[PDB]
């Protein structure tokens, strides 16, 4: 399940 | 030419003639091999001892290093005055025998330790029974076996024949072998288990998707055989596991060189299976076979998957790791640059991101930086023109000693990269790498790993090691040496500051002191110190550590060496100042002797001697033998043990046991202690 997570 | 194919062979000659042979010759003068038995049923004693009993494959699979039996029958019966004969095995299509991939076996008296060679151990009317060795750096592959018999006109050999084909893969169990794992229930894990877990999710909200490895499957063995030759991967190279797995990080990605999984990211998924549908790693591997091309789509634990199938199927220890909050640095600057401005910020960090560790020596590495090495299939960065990624020695990491190959700097920066808000508004320190976790032995537990990566946050240590790594990326001179070290003793670790300038300077260091295996896998950390220092100019200062005996004498075992970290900051100028050195302990020694027949019922004095290695006295001094079925336990103390004196203790005996016995000797004082020799003894 791995996303970007916006800073 | 280069001989990069395993599933090429070249055709060898069956009556290989020499010279200007004569018309009328008579071969049948020598013997000729009626048939060939390689014991290889999944019951029998070779594929069980060499743990491949679970294959789906019906040729013989062995691990190197290791023993196995095969059966010869002749045309009459093997005579060693007249016959001479050698099994060869052979891979590719351009096998040299100075390369390792003509291999010839000689028949031999006695086995050689990590020779090639072959024992006759039966004969019986025309068949010999066979032990034969392999080298513990044999290439690992799929070997042609044949049987040469020299004549004075040439060579007689063996048809092909397929079933006789041998698989040779790489043996954890081996204590030769660069991928040697001493514990059984490790080995298990991560050889043997072919399903496992993958966490994901995040930190505060984990989840685990479970994964069918099946490296045991019909077809899966030879698909990863396949992998290395899509790779063209020299066969020369496949016995070396650090370039088996950093092959493997660039092939089970599609980029660059048409590898196993096409990533994907894009919620679509055109023309494939979306990534989250996989739940295992046969169907994609053994449709890359099929297909030879590419199969659609991956993500990270799919890559991660595959690549763990690809490792334990050739026999390489291997794990699968989930990083919760993974940094991805694209300047290779080693931390996130975050300027939000969405078109000048290229960082990012992942919710999670799994990588593989795999085990093995680092030859090519300072002793120290063994074991687990962290390598990744995920395609991020370009890693010397390819995406590929590692290895990486877990251990250097660490250390910030990201200047050991292979992608260490980028690994660091995945697990402990500082965020930079940039003019610079602010730092977070402590948010990347949150987490570290693998599957538990023998249980779908999650085990957490993150203090093997980077020390604890917030300890000055990790603070130290990140400003070593982002080095590696004031005229002061920092080394250390250990004052004579020995076994059994307490000893110094003198850290020395040399300051050439005219400044006073402060220094905040660490030291971290480390036992080792002899083949330079790490063991374990016994002891862990920061110091501060004040360095006055134009002057020189020792630091001197106390290493006390009982910090590491619970740890040891034998031929491990000491690895020491020191790394220590300037503070007036930031600079860092780092080395890492190893040391063998002096070993003091205890001699036994025996005087006398060594029979079961009589008499045999046993003399133990014992020197003090030291220049101090020792004292208290209790000297005990044991030996059991040789001499019940006995005891002898010294009140004092002068420097370098020998003293000697005679002991009589009487053995209860005949046979191969052993005698074992101990020496503990008030200062040296637990010191021991032994002596193997035959009790007729
Ligand atoms: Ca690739
Ligand atoms: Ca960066
Ligand atoms: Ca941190
Ligand atoms: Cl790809």
């Amino acid at each position: 399940x791995x996303l970007i997570l916006p800073w | 030419p280069p001989n990069n194919s395993n599933a090429a062979e070249d055709d060898l000659p069956t009556v290989e003639l020499q010279g200007v042979v004569p018309r009328g010759v008579n071969l049948q003068e020598f013997l000729n091999v009626t048939s060939v038995h390689l014991f290889k049923e999944r019951w029998d004693t070779n594929k069980v001892d060499h743990h491949t009993d679970k294959y789906e494959n019906n040729k013989l699979i062995v691990r190197r290093g290791q023993s196995f039996y095969v059966q010869i029958d002749f045309s009459r019966p093997y005579d060693p005055r007249r016959d001479l004969f050698r099994v060869e095995y052979v891979i590719g299509r351009y096998p040299q025998e100075n390369k390792g991939t003509y291999i010839p076996v000689p028949i031999v008296s006695e086995l050689q330790s990590g020779k090639w060679g072959a024992k006759i151990v039966m004969r019986e009317d025309r068949s010999v029974r066979l032990s034969i060795q392999s080298s513990p750096k044999c290439i690992v592959g799929k070997f042609r076996m044949y049987v040469a018999v020299w004549t004075p006109y040439g060579v007689l050999r063996t048809s092909r024949n397929p079933e006789t084909d041998t698989y040779i893969l790489f043996n954890p169990w081996c204590e030769d072998d660069a991928v040697y794992l001493d514990n059984e229930k490790e080995r298990e894990e991560y050889v043997l288990n072919d399903i496992g877990v993958i966490f994901y999710g995040e930190v505060n909200d984990i989840k685990t998707r479970s994964w069918s490895y099946g490296q045991f499957e019909d077809g899966i063995l030879d698909t990863c055989l396949y992998v290395m030759d899509r790779a063209q991967m020299d066969l020369s190279g496949r016995g070396n596991p650090i370039k088996v797995s950093r092959v493997g990080s660039a092939m089970v990605n599609a980029k660059d060189d048409e590898g196993v999984l096409v990533g994907s990211w894009d919620n679509i998924y055109a023309y494939g299976v979306p990534p989250s549908a996989w739940t295992g790693s046969v169907d994609i591997l053994l449709e890359y076979r099929s297909s030879e091309n590419p199969v659609r789509y991956g993500q990270c634990w799919v890559f991660a998957g595959v690549f763990n199938t690809f490792l334990r199927c050739l026999g390489i220890p291997a794990r699968i790791v989930t990083n919760y909050f993974s940094a991805h640095d694209n300047d290779a600057n080693l931390q996130m640059d975050i300027f939000v401005n969405s078109k000048l910020t290229k960082d990012s960090v992942w919710n999670y991101h799994c990588w593989n560790e795999a085990w093995m020596t680092r030859p090519d590495l300072p002793v120290g930086f063994g074991g687990w090495q962290a390598v990744d299939s995920t395609p991020q960065e370009n890693s010397d023109g390819m995406y590929r990624c590692g290895p990486a020695s877990v251990q250097a990491i660490k250390h910030g000693h990201v200047c050991f190959q292979f992608d260490a700097p980028f690994v660091f920066a995945e697990v402990n990269s500082d965020l930079i808000y940039i003019v610079v508004e602010n730092v977070d320190a402590t948010h990347i790498g949150k987490l570290i976790v693998t599957k538990q032995i023998g249980g779908d537990g999650m085990m957490d790993i993150t203090d093997t990566y980077k020390f604890q946050e917030g300890q000055e240590e990790e603070r130290l090691a990140l400003e070593t790594a982002l080095m590696y990326g004031s005229n002061v001179d920092m080394d250390f040496e250990v004052e004579n070290a020995v076994l059994g003793k307490d000893f110094k670790l003198s850290i020395t500051f040399r300051n050439n300038s005219h400044n006073r300077y402060t220094i905040t260091a660490y030291l971290s002191a480390n036992i080792t295996f002899y083949t330079g896998v790490p063991k374990a950390e016994f002891k862990k110190e920061t110091f501060d220092v004040t360095l006055e100019p134009l002057s020189f200062k020792k630091e001197a550590v106390l290493i006390q005996a009982g910090e590491y004498m619970g740890q040891l075992l034998e031929q491990a060496s000491l690895h020491f970290f020191v790394t220590a900051r300037i503070n007036e100028t930031r600079d860092v100042l780092a080395k890492q050195k190893s040391t063998v302990l002096t070993i003091p020694e205890i001699i036994i002797k025996v005087r006398g027949t060594q029979v079961v019922g009589s008499d045999m004095t046993v003399i133990v001697e014992f020197t003090n290695p030291l220049k101090e006295t020792l004292r208290n001094v209790w000297v005990h033998l044991d030996g059991p079925g040789v001499t019940r336990p006995m005891k002898k103390m010294f009140r004092e043990i002068r420097p370098n004196s020998t003293v000697q203790w005679e002991e009589v005996c009487r053995p209860w046991v005949s046979g191969h016995r052993k005698l074992i000797a101990s020496m503990s004082s008030d200062s040296l202690r637990h010191v021991y020799g032994e002596l193997d003894v035959q009790i007729q």
